[PDB]
């Protein structure tokens, strides 16, 4: 029931089908899977707000065709 | 026949420690109520042999403290207080040396990234809206930082011992910061698609990824455009106390008087090390407790901070 765009910081973007009631963890798994990057190795924001693994995607107010940003995490 | 068990320490106030044997066939939640470890909620997991010797924070399911949490921490996460206090059990064993006139942290538990965060914040005209958060910030500026670091782990959803990313941590913290009148206007120009103006507020107004140079962003930076072509983006207008400019760690030159401070990152994405560079009368490099000074500097940098008040470009 919702299609959104996840955009890398290296330019690329990919479409994901999500429900507002899946977790951020779930969506990270969808992204890990599609983009072949471990889940520990990146984070997601929506409109400046970091997305927390445990939270439902709905909490961030995602709409159809909105852009979630994928950020590579430096493991310092 | 004996029951599989481990010895762990338990505490409801971070001062008093009681020894406990835990039964391996039941979650901690079944045995102690709501229970936390290293900043994680372990209420619903079973004991693991590796938890032996660890200290656990137990915090009864009360929901009176839910009102406390909201008003003092600006959070509705019921797990927040427990995560915060279990972390605090560790961060109280961290040492906080006063180095080059700032509070820093002695190496332990992969806390180099939190050291950078702490060092950087002290130089920014910034402030936090969550009362307990601000008070902790205040105290960390005076050398008493255990609480602030635990809140940082907690607001960022990190555990003690976990490798981390300064930019990612800053993004979590700044959600709680006094940035309600921070403002940024960017113009994007694509030959094919044309010209479009973007107005940002809050965190997104003071934070940028793609270049370490505040000059580059004013004079224009290349960004991919919807149409596939590369387009130019530049800073139209900026009203804020500071800006944070980030980029994948690259070899980079820091010249005294052209920046506030910055984070060096050595290593690779899988495992690395942060140190902090600030500018007083000369350049200071802070690597936890260890300090080096130098008139100039060159190395792998990934965030650079600048002081700001108001900016207006001189391009159309
Ligand atoms: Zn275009």
């Amino acid at each position: 029931p919702l299609s959104i765009l996840v955009r890398n910081e290296r330019g690329h973007s990919n479409i994901y089908e999500v429900f507002l009631t899946q977790t951020v963890d779930t969506l990270k798994k969808k992204v890990s899977q599609r983009e072949q990057v471990h889940e520990d190795q990146f984070w997601l924001s929506f409109e400046g707000r970091p997305m927390e693994d445990k939270e439902l995607l709905g909490e961030y107010g995602l709409k159809p065709q909105c852009t979630v940003i994928k950020h590579l995490r430096l493991r310092g | 026949m004996e029951v599989k068990t481990i010895k762990v320490f338990t505490t409801v106030d971070n001062t008093n420690l009681h020894t406990q044997l835990v039964d391996m066939s039941m979650t901690y939640g079944q045995q102690f109520g709501p229970t936390y470890l290293d900043g994680a909620d372990v209420t619903k997991i079973k004991p693991h042999v590796n938890h032996e010797g660890k200290t656990f924070f137990v915090l009864p399911s009360d929901d009176t403290l839910r009102s406390e949490a909201f008003e003092y921490y600006h959070t509705l996460d019921e797990s927040f207080l427990g995560r915060y206090m279990s972390a605090l059990n560790h961060t109280k064993k961290w040492k906080f040396p006063q180095v080059g006139g700032l509070t820093s942290i002695k190496w332990a538990d992969n806390n180099c990234y939190l050291s950078s965060v702490l060092l950087a914040l002290q130089q920014l005209e910034v402030k936090f809206n969550a009362p307990a958060l601000q008070e902790a910030y205040y105290r960390a500026r005076a050398g008493d930082a255990a609480n602030f670091c635990a809140l940082i782990l907690a607001y960022s959803n990190k555990t003690v011992g976990e490798l981390g990313d300064v930019r990612e941590t800053m993004t979590h913290l700044l959600q709680h910061a006094n940035l309600e009148s921070a403002k940024r206007v960017l113009n994007v120009v694509c030959k094919h698609c044309g010209q479009k103006t973007t107005t940002l507020t809050g965190v997104e107004a003071v934070m940028y990824m793609g270049t370490l140079s505040y000059d580059n962003l004013k004079t224009g930076v290349s960004i991919p455009c919807v149409c596939g072509r590369d387009a130019t983006q530049y800073l139209v207008q900026q009203e804020s106390s500071f800006v944070m400019m980030s980029a994948p760690p690259a070899e980079y030159k820091l010249q005294q008087g052209t920046f506030l401070c910055a984070n060096e990152y050595t290593g690779n994405y899988q495992c690395g090390h942060y140190t902090h560079i600030t500018a007083k009368e000369t350049l200071y490099r802070i690597d936890g407790a260890h300090l080096t000074k130098m008139s100039e500097y060159k190395g792998p940098v990934t965030d650079v901070f600048y002081k700001e008040t108001s900016y207006t470009t001189t391009i159309k």
